[PDB]
């Protein structure tokens, strides 16, 4: 029914303080201007078929 | 009727780039002011951009 109207985003989610919470954040970042999980999107997001 | 002359920014046919027989421009003439600002966030538009 038409477009949204409240915005937010996903996320991965890790207890406070545990060691990984910079390499992983980072990691998310390097994907977006390669530009994987970008192309990753068609592959399960396909066509629409109507 | 005829179809609705799709409103600003966030309507339904920007948002979802996936698309090849959309309104299928997004000039945004090179090297532009403009084409700084559609480089903050979302690649989902640069990309098609
Ligand atoms: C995570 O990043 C730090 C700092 O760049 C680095 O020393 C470390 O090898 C990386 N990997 C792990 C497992 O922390």
């Amino acid at each position: 029914t038409g477009e949204l109207f409240f915005r937010s985003g996903f996320g991965i989610g890790m207890r406070k303080d545990s060691p990984w919470k910079q390499n992983v954040s980072l990691s998310i970042l390097k994907s977006h201007e390669n530009g994987f999980m970008e192309d990753l999107d068609k592959t399960w997001v396909r066509y629409q078929e109507c | 009727q005829y179809i609705d002359t799709v409103s600003g920014l966030s309507d339904k046919k920007f948002q979802r780039p996936q698309d090849q027989y959309p309104p299928f421009r997004f000039g945004t003439v090179p090297n532009g002011s403009t084409e700084r600002n559609i480089r903050s966030n979302y690649r989902d538009m640069h990309t098609h951009m």
